[PDB]
């Protein structure tokens, strides 16, 4: 068309690229600082000193790259005009390192994890708050590896539990008596000959259902009267890996040409066999395991309950009286929340006449109750909120809170009281359960919020319901989708919805135990992230409309990168009339009348969403520096994607990479009619894994409108990809092989451009997640169909480029071939 | 990779409402072609010839015979193997289903750019 | 700076290359039709039939995908003024040997007549030419039933008794009958209980460094004739085989061809400065009743252990048996690979094999004090011993000692040449009951005599299936030898008795790999120029019987005349020329198509560089180096040079590049370049793509480091990055121990040198197969790793289904057009 | 003059020749000229190239197979002294050496091949045969296939068929086995030939050929090429329809890569 009206990128050298890259990250410790995070506020109770709490978080002190734990001292009088600044007081006493720290509140107990053992302190317990710096203790073990997962127990704080060789322990603190409770790992061989584990997250639910633990402490201490012995139970899950495919996957140690078997669940392959365990042990007053016990069900857990696939969640009420647990079912339309309560599980032997004889001593009103059922027509998503309530008057009636986005759409909490009516089982004989067995009927179902917005329950966040005040304090994106704000609301009516944070930026937030304080880290577009503290303040007649006052700030936002420019956020409506969201980079230095190449970066895929307004400068700093380049940089979050509830994110059920697509394009023509400077015939689409598997069915299906794509990390066969995530939103493979073929990128090799340079494809040589295999069979295809690639190696990489060498020469790469190629 | 002369062939046979054809794609022996035609004789065709295969097809062949408009096609990939005298040939067998005047095929290569036969068959003299 | 007079390549589109792809490989499934091989002259011995010979061989007959077992009929009187060509008739009626691809190798037993061969998962028989007559209609070849469960891996026939025969199967030696069909297992070592990891004792089998870098294929020799024990009527039958532990040597993981499934397999690797398999030598025995049915069975084993009654002795490369079954020969080799050993075994040095030491006592005692191993030769060396499979001993009918062999020796002057050695066999007398450390040099015999039978600044062919055939009758050793020019393989015969003139039997301008027959009348030869592609002629030895030492080769019969060349294939030309250093070195180039004088075209120096290759040859290129042609026909010059450390041209030669391996080669590639620059015009040394596979790759990245000033770009094919993680045999061998040469290793390993690579992209492209067992994908990992670390761009290319040489047609055509687009863009 | 026939069996297509005294004898019913010198009782049967060629040949660019393929047995020891034996390959000075001729003899042994004495212009002669499976054809250029330059004979038919004339155009190279082969074969949808030949100008190996009408009718499958095989194939055919009674037709055999034709008729419909 007009070569005058075409803005030309400035040809540099690959050392010149370097040099800009190295610029753009000349203050990159600046940038991402690691902004505090798992705070945790303690009471100080004199009343006679000048800070009223200890709020404890991670952080650098700027004196070592580690990540350690630290603390600050909130004052209970804070004076006007002060932007009060507070230093990070540091706990330990320098040594070599501790992240996902474990804490208990009574004693005080800090037990963390550090690089190659576990370390504990405590503080602000019947001791006094120290100033300066102690050494955190160790903890020496007789046993032989690693020693993962650990957590105090809540009764006792002289006991602590972790997983040693995949294999459930326990030990005590004064003693240093460690001791086992399961005994189905030997260590023999590995895991291929050695399948049966106990304690541990599986993969499929570690890095799909987002849970990472699998023992659950029971948080009170039972009694069961020998002599005065304080038995104190675990929850935990048993899992035998036996029927499930196994994949060797190339170890870090690339010299040692090794690799390490994972069992990797495809789609229609058996998942885990998963079973629910109570592993027991008893103490004196002097803190010694006199016995310990492996517990099991009445029945096989698969029998109890049939159609089970996935434990998405469990652990226990606060009284103790029951053990609670999400299942959910294969195809993940049918979650079930039930409850187990101790006396369910027998002992556990080989003799099956012991087994009979306590088949015949376990009660008949005793039985688990499926409390609440979501089922649904799309999938559903694991929400981890679940606040039972203690029912210590009127023995029945549980009340609970829970969110519930099948019922009308949206990420809602309600308030539910479920009846746990007893039918009577004879335990010893067995039975087959039906359709409706142990469904307890509910008395009511108040929805404490409802409309066009969502609830936060997933990527760890959480409700905090404060029971003297009768509130529940939850986060939601109730003023705009691209914004989290903390809200409160009264449970026992639908009162007020009542925001906590302030407007026009985005907050993660955390409560005190005494509900008093919050933290929120918050950002904007414009602003980097700040880490605020704020008190709620105000009569106690209505504690609801208790208001939020800054208090004292950790962190102000950092150092804005001398050539950094917010982008702008947009939004847009399809054919359909649904409203898309999107960013834009401009190009930097721009002339009007000057159509600039345009980057089409993308991710598309569910549970992340990439549009909000929320600091962009930590993890998206090579977007600015094509923006810098003169790159219009577009980004789009079509449907499918996650916080725009769930009819709008069930847009991609069983037809993945066909609409999402189409809303990128859709989202490009738009920003191509609203604005001036996007050149259609330079069109890159960019993105990794899910991005890049888009950029795949871009350059496939929409071959004119996207002139070069960069998939990084591709996956391109979703009959090799996990079954959580694959089986949630591709029903099954057996039943849905046009979905799985339409969408299997890697099997329309032949509709990729026969011309060059137009598809570099990046992968990590280690990934866990998205294999090397995936890329490997895209190589294979288009080496079939005679289709040309560029291809790039991160051997040393798993699934994120973290090295900061690897992620220069990726963003050197994607320059070079976007200066010379698009 | 041997270069071996196609044996294509257009049988038709205009049956009472339905006129259903017969495309034999098959490498030749001498034999098999007297076996295959009174093996077919209970629906006895005539034979309509049409362009021979003046291009050379190789071993693994694996070939598209595409009609230029839609007809009643399952199985539209194409075979070229040899077999003895006692197998089934792997062939088309079409119906067109009316009597409309002409039909136009070709036949083209997997990883090549070309085709190697371009057919055309007219329904005008049907037996 | 001058565009007047520097020819610019046409870019053609992606379609377009492989358009021109194609239109070069119209004829390469014509060019190559697995010419055949393994050729077995059978007379007739009819006197009133016309034919005088059945020459049996392999080979594909162009009308089936299977290569298969074929034969000819040798007339015995053709007329001059003709042309006779074969007929390839069958023995197999038309059926499929695969799930190349056929019947890769197969055996023979002479006087039975019988044909043992390997096809698809399951072992096959024939017979042809015993008392049974020479049938004219191929019949069904009979299978070799069996009820033990996996395949059956590399069968032999006994020499013998030729009804039994023996195999492995899941690495432990088995042994069978055909009549019969009765089998039996002979060693017990392999339970096959899981994995190698976990199974690492093998037996009979030849382990990963001695199949591809030894050459050997099998780890078990029959013994020729039977003794007799005498018990009753029991007739014994002796093999010799290697027992090997992989215990304490490194096992890698490497990508199975079943991509989807995501497995590997295990592979027992040893790198250099890790362990090699632990060796020995042991007896399998058995017996047989008059009727054909085996009796008793005995492992046997050495009455000392192996590493104690060989000390240092690492690699078995070869072994075998004497013809009159009195020794088992075996060529030992120590781990720096220079101090090579013969040594033959006596079956009586073997007693049995029992966990009961009063037992092993016991047969300790039975061994006579006379027997012993006699160390005949002896070849030591400062360079490196090249492993030269020839031997051949002689009858000792009178005098039972004083064994008399032939044996190639390259560490005497410096080349392969053939000699007479006798050795005397005197025996110390050893009690083999009380355990010792043998002295350096106790079991060496003194030499009586060493005459050379060929001598000069030439070598004979040994190594590769190259082979000396020895009539004993008339006197005389067939060997083959680059006697006339280092670019030729000629079949060469001498007397062994008086070292007079060599004489040449095969016509000059060509090379030629033959093969004789059994009674020493007539031989194949498969030969080439390089303008002539292969041909397959069949001469006959003729001439008076008093002087057969000349008796002339007259041409007889061919069988496939030369399957030509494209007509866009110009044959290239060889040159030679002088380094600095006054060495000669050999070159081709092929020249830019269409050529027109002024113009300076861009040129691809291709290049292997490395040991035990030769390049440059009077072969034809065609059927293997397509490529460089259509390269030459695109208009780029392609240069091919052999420098200092390619073989064929002695040890001095070769061991230029003894501890110091891709400095001087990559020298000597730059000196051909300059060399061809100056006397030709066509040469832009501006535009210089230098390219190669797995050490043609490792240079070419040798090429971009150390010479960066000439070489524009550098496409690096399956590229050894590192020698460290290379295998001991190769690495070793050239470059001594690592612990040792720590300068030369990493002077010489390119993935530490990736700093010196440019800064400049799109001027160096890796290719390397995902599943290659050779030069593992490590090493194109831990470069690519070296140069994210160093901040160098490069391209890469994978091909996730091919090993080590592109094998499917559509990944090689991938690999070409990939070739072509990237040097019409950025050299 | 003409002699006598005496088919044992038409499958094979092998003849029994009763020859009286010495004589010429020309045969050109397929192009025989047999110099015997006394009584002979001769057979000739019928081979095809396929089956006796070691298939390396066919498909070889310097092996271009010339002529049928002929078992022949007579008397030996002169008494038929020399075969002249028809290939059909052009007699120019350029781009044709008569070294390049060869006479090949498939024995059990395999193919014979040695150099004929003499070319005559549509035969060669063989000196003094030794004896089945002798009457053959081959050539070894130096140069490549492209270019032995031997033009086909037409032969076309009009026939009536539900009222429209198909016609049928054929373009092989003189083999009268392979044309009444190719007779026999199209007579499914029988033939009547009429004496035509397009013997104007030299044509080569794999070229590309146009038909062209001069009146025009429906144009059919004109891209035709020349290639030879073995006699039982399908040809090169054209048939073009005319659907009406006119009386003349104007063909032209036209190249395409060099501007020149070779060939052009124009045929009468008095006998349809």
């Amino acid at each position: 068309d007009d070569p005058a009206a075409r803005f030309q990128v400035q040809k540099h050298s690959w050392d010149g690229l370097r040099s800009i890259i190295h610029g753009s990250r000349k203050y990159s410790g600046l940038i991402v600082n690691k902004a505090p995070h798992d705070f945790q506020f303690v009471q100080k109770t004199d009343e006679s000193g000048p800070h009223s709490h200890r709020l404890y978080y991670l952080g650098m002190p700027y004196g070592s790259r580690e990540n350690s734990l630290l603390y600050s001292e909130i004052p209970k009088k804070v004076r006007k005009e002060a932007l009060l600044l507070l230093s990070w007081k540091q706990m330990l006493d320098h040594f070599q390192a501790i992240t996902s720290y474990d804490f208990h509140s009574e004693s005080g107990l800090f037990l963390f994890q550090a690089s190659n053992s576990l370390f504990h302190c405590r503080d602000g317990g019947k001791n006094g708050f120290m100033v300066s710096p102690m050494k955190p203790l160790e903890i020496k073990t007789q046993c032989s590896g690693p020693r993962m997962d650990p957590k105090i127990c809540p009764a006792d704080p002289a006991f602590f539990s972790f997983i040693n060789n995949s294999d459930l322990w326990v030990a005590n603190i004064e003693t240093g008596e460690e001791r086992r409770l399961t005994f189905c790992h030997q260590g023999l061989s590995n895991v291929l000959d050695d399948p049966k584990s106990a304690g541990v997250a599986t993969f499929v639910i570690q890095e799909e259902f987002d849970r990472f633990t699998g023992y659950w402490w029971c948080p009170t201490a039972s009694w069961e009267g020998s002599e005065g012995l304080k038995t104190l139970r675990i929850l935990y899950e048993e899992v035998d890996e036996s029927e499930v495919e196994v994949i060797h996957v190339p170890s870090p140690a690339l010299e040692e040409r090794k690799t390490d078997s994972y069992r990797y669940p495809r789609t229609g392959s058996k998942n885990p066999k998963i079973a629910l365990k109570l592993a027991e042990f008893q103490t004196d007053s002097q803190g010694k395991i006199v016995s310990t016990q492996e517990k099991e069900l009445v029945q096989p857990f698969s029998s109890l309950f049939p159609k089970v696939e996935y434990i998405a969640r469990a652990g226990w009420t606060r009284d103790g009286k029951y053990a609670w647990a999400m299942f959910l079912d294969r195809p993940q339309q049918w979650l079930q929340l039930v409850l187990l309560p101790p006396a369910l599980f027998i002992p556990s032997t080989e003799n099956e006449e012991q087994r009979l004889a306590s088949a015949r001593a376990v009660p008949r009103n005793v039985q688990p109750y499926v409390v609440y059922e979501e089922v649904t027509n799309v999938w559903i998503n694991v929400h981890d909120i679940f606040y039972p309530f203690p029912q210590s008057e009127g023995e029945d009636e549980l009340c609970f809170l829970r969110a519930n986005e099948c019922k009308t759409g949206f990420c809602h909490l309600y308030k539910v009281t479920a009846v746990l009516k007893s039918q009577g089982y004879d335990w010893s004989e067995p039975f087959s359960p039906g359709e409706d067995e142990f469904k307890c009927p509910i008395k009511e179902e108040i929805a404490l919020t409802s409309g066009e917005w969502e609830v936060l329950a997933r990527h760890g966040s959480k409700i905090w319901v404060n029971e003297e005040t009768k509130l529940v304090y939850f986060q939601g994106t109730k003023d705009t989708p691209l914004e989290h704000h903390l809200y409160v609301v009264s449970y026992e009516a639908a009162g007020e919805i009542v925001r906590l944070t302030t407007p026009g930026f985005s907050h993660s937030c955390s409560m005190s135990q005494n509900f008093d304080m919050f933290v929120s880290h918050y950002s904007s577009v414009s602003t980097p992230p700040c880490v605020h503290v704020y008190k709620l303040s105000g009569p106690d007649d209505d504690p609801l409309h208790k208001q939020p006052r800054f208090w004292a700030s950790m962190m102000e936002a950092a150092s804005c990168p001398p050539d950094y420019v917010p982008p702008e956020i947009f939004h847009f409506h399809t054919r359909s009339d649904v409203r898309l969201y999107g960013m834009i980079y401009k190009p930097h230095a721009l002339q009007p009348g000057k159509k600039h190449p345009t980057v089409l970066f993308v991710y598309g895929g569910p549970q992340v969403q990439l549009v909000n307004n929320s600091f962009k400068g930590i993890k998206y700093l090579r977007l600015n520096t094509l923006a810098s380049l003169g790159y219009a940089v577009v980004v789009i979050d079509g449907r499918g994607s996650c916080q725009r509830g769930l009819r709008f994110e069930g847009a991609l059920k069983n037809q993945m990479g066909q609409v999402e697509i189409e809303d990128q394009v859709e989202g490009l023509q738009f920003v191509a009619e609203k604005y001036g400077f996007i050149d259609l015939s330079r069109v890159a689409i960019h993105g990794w894994s899910y991005g890049g598997f888009l950029s795949l069915m871009g350059l496939i299906h929409k071959p004119q409108v996207f002139k070069v794509a960069i998939a990084g990390a591709p996956v391109t066969v979703w009959m090799a990809y996990d079954t959580g995530y694959t089986e949630r939103y591709m029903d099954v493979p057996e039943n849905n092989q046009h979905g799985y073929e339409a969408g299997s990128v890697a099997l329309h090799v032949e509709k990729l451009p026969n011309e060059p340079n137009r598809l570099l494809i990046l992968h990590g040589f280690l990934d866990e997640n998205v294999h090397f295999f995936h890329t490997n069979f895209l190589v294979s295809q288009l080496i079939r169909a005679g289709k040309p690639y560029q291809l790039q190696i991160y051997p040393n990489e798993r699934h994120s480029i973290r090295c900061p060498e690897s992620g220069e020469h990726y963003e050197v790469t994607l320059l070079h071939f976007l200066q010379e190629y698009l | 990779l041997i270069y071996y002369h196609p044996h294509p062939e257009d049988i038709k046979f205009h049956l009472y409402l339905v006129p259903s054809d017969a495309l034999l794609t098959k490498a030749i022996d001498d034999e098999e072609d007297r076996f295959h035609g009174v093996r077919l004789q209970t629906s006895p065709p005539m034979e309509p010839l049409n362009f021979g295969s003046s291009y050379i097809v190789s071993n693994s062949a694996n070939l598209k015979v595409m009609p230029k408009e839609l007809k009643l096609s399952y199985r539209s990939p194409g075979e070229i193997q040899h077999f003895s005298k006692f197998y089934a040939g792997q062939m088309k067998e079409p119906i067109q289903l009316e009597i409309t005047e002409k039909r136009h095929g070709t036949l083209v290569w997997d990883t090549e750019v070309k085709p190697v036969d371009l057919q055309l068959v007219a329904a005008s003299a049907p037996p």
